[PDB]
This record gives structure tokens, C-alpha cells and sequence, in this order.
């Protein structure tokens, strides 16, 4: 640690010091009596910001929870989260791209270099409130959002013995001692499995029949062809389902 | 078209808005579908959630299988070697260490899978709710089924999880106005049966609250209450009587 | 505390959180719920309140004919809330419990570093400076197994507690988006009474 | 450090789990508060009906 002199009044029968959780926190020099602190000098995980390598190769190392004096080495910039080497500070304020902590977001902007800066929250706007002012829309617009919720997952299942003790008498025996440590595992896993199919059942099988839409698609003008299944398809998925099944690998 | 008129009327926009802008909304909905198709076909990072689920599971499986090649303190990780190198009086010890290790690895894997499964089940119950409340009906839980007032939805499957296309509704073009909570026509106030009062400067109008449409003030969209001394901000006006043209002729 | 148990800082600093809640306030106050669907449209407050009445089947003439009374009621309510918060320290039970659970877990974790787990000591350097490697291997092995098991248990506890907190946070996001940004009708979702 | 090099990914998977926790925290706060796109501000005159 950093042996700094203390003002802890060690009563003359006292030898060491300690803290809440049994950490040496003052000592007595055995040659010449005096009481001094102890504090272990800073550590903290390095973190490497980076824009996509498919765009550049400039990194921005961020040391965590360190003062910008022990960092051994440019354009050092001290922030609330640690010492941030590699980004020139900025007065502007843009949205967040690569977060850091306590309001520091990095980016790759303009001959270019990583910049760090205090993030923004949106263009400040003022509502012209007044006790006789109302503002009523005249023209609407329809949108279409997109929400993607997982439902099931890989219904795995593991044979305890083959994994742990694949094909050996002695290993099956030495596993016969630990009792029910196999059976309870597979029990939990098949619980997971069966409830997966329960998940799918609940999500999709809300309908009791199978409906089919007539051939004449005179839907007031709207055009569903991208979402309604196509007969000429090999498996009767629609178009957008088809785009979807390819994105995921 | 009649289902759509109902789904408007469900968010306080009298259907005449719809049946009078059918082609326009048709084109808006189609174009929206198109932009969605392009967005899905262009940005591979639209499917982040499902991709993350799959990757988490694959990572878990891979570390689980990699565990098999670790000593955990044994003289080897190839079970058969210990089984083909040591007499049972010591193979017992070695294989015991290996079994303890691999068993602990299995156990942690199972626990992780349990917690992740509970997470997925939470998302699945949320999905079931969204399906039953927006696909099969029409929601009013604001910002449950897409930013904006809500119209409908369309499920579209995807590998291990569903995807919605929330057809919401959003007003666009706005107009300052001069509102007033009442109208004192004969000393007795006149509040609106529905929607705000407005005026453009010289004539007072009542209108809806989400699509500016003026209506001259007859005594059928306004209901009386008391007299015009207790209201604050009540403003004088005339409130026409529709029955006069019938009686005068 | 200093055995490698770092604590990263939140991304949104408290002042940012404050600006956010102020934004929500000013929207809710001047504009109503419209700032949840589209662009915020100003509308005088008393008219917003009359709409929020008419939402629970009370024709607005009630409101505009009791404006002063309701105003004083709301103010007095605010005052009682201020006093209740400033007097009873046990109003913040849930939050204090979260913090205490986390600190308790951490303290258990750090205390574990002083237990033998069957070793001949807990001061790693002693066995590292007392035993020749052929047996320090055994001792340090036991210590490693123990401490590692303790750490795993800590991580698992954190995981489940985090799932708990996320459940609460999703409930919070719902309550925000359905009662702040609008007006709920799920009876007894947003406080006893018509909302 | 050596004798811990033997237990495989018992180090990496932990920090991975905890990092998941942390990033999830920041997503939590994002969902709760960042419901509004702009940053509004109330006018100087507070004539709020009383």
C-alpha cells in the first residue's frame, strides 16, 4: 500500500489497526514507534473503446477508477469514471454511441479521431403554455412499429452419466455415491423442456380453429401480400417471415 | 374498411375521418409496410433480441463442453488415460476429483439455464398478453402496443419468438388556437358534450380532441350546467338553436 | 471494498435523472397525455383536469364548478405528503431494503476471505511463505476451492436478485407509461380509488 | 494464478454474468425514465388554475 502517516490514536498497548472487515489499516514501526496508515494503491480494469474495425483502427483505452497520474505513459482526459486516454474533449453535445459512465459517451467523428463528451438528452423544447392556448392537430399519420419478443429456446437435455462418466464402469460406480445428483438434474431440465412447448402453445394457440382467407383480396385497398402466406412458396411462410428466417443464423 | 372504422372510433376519432380518407390511409399503410420490408432486408441488427438468446445458449453449451478438457487438479483430463494408467487404489482419487469437477460444472450450467428459462418465460407471458390484447382486440394501455394511439397488430413468426407489426396512429400537423372552458349564452354555461371548444379569432367552434374539425355550435353537442358566474375563464358567445328554422316555416 | 470488488458508476448521473423527471413533469403539466403519442400540444391545465375527470364518468361541470375547492384539496394533500416524508424515516422501506441486501451480500463475500475452509491459515501469503510448493499446492488448492465456491454463490444470489429488480423495473416502466403519460383504468393499479 | 488456470472458464463466465447484470441495469434506467424524446421546460408564469 501507500504507507502514509496516521492520526489514529493508538493507545500505547495497541499494535495493529483494522477496519470493518478485518483489513490492516494502520501499523506501528517496530524500530521507531510511529503510527501510519495503509491503503492499497489503485487498480481497476482497463477497458478498450473502439469504433467498428470495419471503419477504423483507432482505439481509446479507458482506465477505470484511476487518477490520471499513475497511468504509465495521448491527450489524457480525466473523467468521473477513470482516466480516459485517446479522445479529445469536446464542448458539443450529441447522443450516446459508446457509453462510459457518469455522462461520458464516445464516438468516431471528424482527419478523424475519437471524441469523448458529455452526452445530451434531446433538443430542449419549450411548450408555449398559456391559459387560453390549445393546439389541435389537423393531419394524422399511420405508422408501423416492430416488436420482437423471444418465446422459446433450445429445448436441450443432458445425459448425466455419459457426460460426467462416459462409458466406464468405475466412473459410473463413483457416481453412484453422490446419490440423486443425476436424476434431479434431468428432472429440472425436462421441466424446462416441457414448459418450452407450453410457452409456444400459450403464445400462438390462442385460436381454436384454422381460418383461411378467400381468394378475392378486396381489402378496402390495403395490401397485405407481404404478410399473408403465398401458395407458390415451398413452405407456406409469407414474405416477411421469409426475410426474417434468413437474418438469424 | 368497417373494421378499421371501428378501430378508429375506439380512440376517439369519429369514423367519418376514415371513410372520407380511405385511399390516403390505404397508401400510408402500404408505404409503411414497404419501409418495414426494406428496414428488415437491410439492417442485420434488427433481430438483436433473438440473436442474443441464441448466442447466449450456444455460449453456455460451448463452455460446458470445453470444461471436459480441464484438469481440476487431476493428472489428466482424458478419463481413459487415468483408467489406463493407474491401478484402482489411485484412479479412485483421480477420477473422484474429475467427477467432482465436472459435476460442479454441470450443476452451474443447470442453474444458469433455470434462471434464463424463467426470464424467457416472463417474456413469453408478456408475449401472450400482447397477442391476446392487441392482435385479438384493441388496447388502451398507452405505449403497450407501440408509441401512439393504437389500431391493430399482425403477428409474424420468427425463429424462437414472435414479431408484431403494431399499426399505431400519430397526429402530425398542428395549429395554435384559443380555447375556453365554457360559453355563457343566457347566463347559464354550456360545456361541450365532447371535445374542446376552439375559435380562430372571431367565431367560436367545438371540435374533437384529435383531429381538428370545426362544427358550428348547436344545442345538441353542448350541455348546460348552472349559471355563468362560477366558471373561471368562461367567455361569452352565441349558441345557436336548431329548431327555429322548423318552427318559422 | 478493496479486494477487487469494484463498483462502476451509473451511466445516467443523478442530475440527468433529475432533468428527465423534470421533462416528464413539464410535459404532463402543460400538454397532458398528448406528449405520449405525438408531439406535445399545449393545453391549459384546468382543461386537462376536466378531461381527466370525464375519463372516470364525472361530467366536467363538476370540475369547472369546484375549481378552487379541488385546488385547495390538492395543495393540502401535497403538504401532508411533504410532512409524511419528512417525519417517518420508514417510508422508504423498499429502497432501503434493496441497498441493505446488496451491502449485506458484499460484506458476507468479503468476510469469507478470512475463513480457513479447512486450510492451515487464511492469510494466503503465510502458506505461500511457510510451505514449500509440494504442500502449498494442497493448502492453496483447498483455499481456492473454497473461495471460488463462495464467489459462485455470490454471483448466483446477485443474478436472482437482479431478476427480481428487473421485474420491478418493468412494472415501473408500465406504471410510468400508463399513468404518467396517460390515465389508467385498471382499477387499483395506480392507487386506491378512481385515478 | 496458476492453480486457478486449471478450472477452465470459471473466471470468464463470472465476469460475463456480472457484466450482463450491469448493462441490464443501465437498460433498466433507460426504459424507466427515457420515455420522452425531447426535454421540455415549463414557462416562467405558473398560473396553473390554482
Amino acid at each position: 500500500g501507500v504507507l502514509t502517516e496516521s492520526n489514529k490514536k493508538f493507545l500505547p498497548f495497541q499494535q495493529f489497526g483494522r477496519d470493518i472487515a478485518d483489513t490492516t489499516d494502520a501499523v506501528r514501526d517496530p524500530q521507531t514507534l510511529e503510527i501510519l496508515d495503509i491503503t492499497p494503491c489503485s487498480f481497476g480494469g482497463v477497458s478498450v473503446i473502439t469504433p467498428g474495425t470495419n471503419t477504423s483502427n483507432q482505439v481509446a483505452v479507458l482506465y477505470q477508477d484511476v487518477n490520471c497520474t499513475e497511468v504509465p505513459v495521448s491527450n489524457v482526459f480525466q473523467t468521473r469514471a477513470g482516466c480516459l486516454i485517446g479522445a479529445e474533449h469536446v464542448n458539443n453535445s450529441y447522443e450516446c454511441d459508446i457509453p462510459i459512465g457518469a455522462g461520458i459517451c464516445a464516438s468516431y467523428q471528424t482527419s478523424q479521431s475519437i471524441i469523448a463528451y458529455t452526452m445530451s438528452l434531446g433538443a430542449e423544447n419549450s411548450v408555449a403554455y398559456s391559459n387560453n392556448s390549445i393546439a389541435i392537430p389537423t393531419n394524422f399519420t399511420i405508422s408501423v412499429t416492430t416488436e420482437i419478443l423471444p418465446v422459446s429456446m433450445t429445448k436441450t437435455s443432458v445425459d448425466c452419466t455419459m457426460y460426467i462418466c462416459g462409458d466406464s464402469t468405475e466412473c459410473s460406480n463413483l457416481l453412484l455415491q453422490y446419490g440423486s445428483f443425476c436424476t434431479q438434474l434431468n428432472r429440472a431440465l425436462t421441466g424446462i423442456a416441457v414448459e418450452q412447448d407450453k410457452n409456444t402453445q400459450e403464445v400462438f394457440a390462442q385460436v381454436k380453429q384454422i381460418y383461411k382467407t378467400p381468394p378475392i383480396k378486396d381489402f378496402g385497398g390495403f395490401n397485405f401480400s407481404q404478410i399473408l402466406p403465398d401458395p407458390s412458396k415451398p413452405s407456406k411462410r409469407s414474405f416477411i417471415e421469409d426475410l426474417l428466417f434468413n437474418k438469424v443464423t | 374498411a368497417m373494421q378499421m372504422a371501428y378501430r378508429f372510433n375506439g380512440i376517439g376519432v369519429t369514423q367519418n375521418v376514415l371513410y372520407e380518407n380511405q385511399k390516403l390511409i390505404a397508401n400510408q399503410f402500404n408505404s409503411a409496410i414497404g419501409k418495414i420490408q426494406d428496414s428488415l432486408s437491410s439492417t442485420a441488427s434488427a433481430l438483436g433480441k433473438l440473436q442474443d438468446v441464441v448466442n447466449q445458449n450456444a455460449q453456455a453449451l460451448n463452455t460446458l463442453v470445453k470444461q471436459l478438457s480441464s484438469n481440476f487438479g487431476a493428472i489428466s483430463s482424458v478419463l481413459n488415460d487415468i483408467l489406463s494408467r493407474l491401478d484402482p487404489p489411485e484412479a479412485e482419487v483421480q477420477i473422484d476429483r474429475l467427477i467432482t469437477g465436472r459435476l460442479q460444472s454441470l450443476q452451474t450450467y443447470v442453474t444458469q439455464q433455470l434462471i434464463r428459462a424463467a426470464e424467457i418465460r416472463a417474456s413469453a407471458n408478456l408475449a401472450a398478453t400482447k397477442m391476446s390484447e392487441c392482435v385479438l382486440g384493441q388496447s388502451k394501455r398507452v405505449d403497450f402496443c407501440g408509441k401512439g394511439y393504437h389500431l391493430m397488430s399482425f403477428p409474424q413468426s420468427a425463429p424462437h419468438g414472435v414479431v408484431f407489426l403494431h399499426v399505431t396512429y400519430v397526429p402530425a400537423q398542428e395549429k395554435n388556437f384559443t380555447t375556453a372552458p365554457a360559453i355563457c349564452h343566457d347566463g347559464k354555461a354550456h360545456f361541450p358534450r365532447e371535445g374542446v371548444f376552439v375559435s380562430n379569432g372571431t367565431h367560436w367552434f367545438v371540435t374533437q380532441r384529435n383531429f381538428y374539425e370545426p362544427q358550428i355550435i348547436t344545442t345538441d353537442n353542448t350541455f348546460v350546467s348552472g349559471n355563468c358566474d362560477v366558471v373561471i375563464g368562461i367567455v361569452n358567445n352565441t349558441v345557436y338553436d336548431p329548431l327555429q328554422p322548423e318552427l318559422d316555416s | 471494498k478493496f479486494n477487487g470488488l469494484t463498483v462502476l458508476p451509473p451511466l445516467l448521473t443523478d442530475e440527468m435523472i433529475a432533468q428527465y423527471t423534470s421533462a416528464l413533469l413539464a410535459g404532463t403539466i402543460t400538454s397532458g397525455w398528448t406528449f405520449g403519442a405525438g408531439a406535445a400540444l399545449q393545453i391549459p391545465f384546468a382543461m386537462q383536469m376536466a378531461y381527466r375527470f370525464n375519463g372516470i364518468g364525472v361530467t366536467q361541470n363538476v370540475l369547472y364548478e369546484n375549481q378552487k375547492l379541488i385546488a385547495n384539496q390538492f395543495n393540502s394533500a401535497i403538504g401532508k405528503i411533504q410532512d409524511s416524508l419528512s417525519s417517518t424515516a420508514s417510508a422508504l422501506g423498499k429502497l432501503q431494503d434493496v441497498v441493505n441486501q446488496n451491502a449485506q451480500a458484499l460484506n458476507t463475500l468479503v468476510k469469507q476471505l478470512s475463513s480457513n475452509f479447512g486450510a492451515i491459515s487464511s492469510v494466503l501469503n503465510d502458506i505461500l511463505s511457510r510451505l514449500d510448493p509440494p504442500e502449498a499446492e494442497v493448502q492453496i488448492d483447498r483455499l481456492i476451492t473454497g473461495r471460488l465456491q463462495s464467489l459462485q454463490t455470490y454471483v448466483t444470489q446477485q443474478l436472482i436478485r437482479a431478476a427480481e429488480i428487473r421485474a420491478s423495473a418493468n412494472l415501473a416502466a408500465t406504471k410510468m407509461s400508463e399513468c404518467v403519460l396517460g390515465q389508467s383504468k385498471r382499477v387499483d393499479f395506480c392507487g386506491k380509488g378512481y385515478h
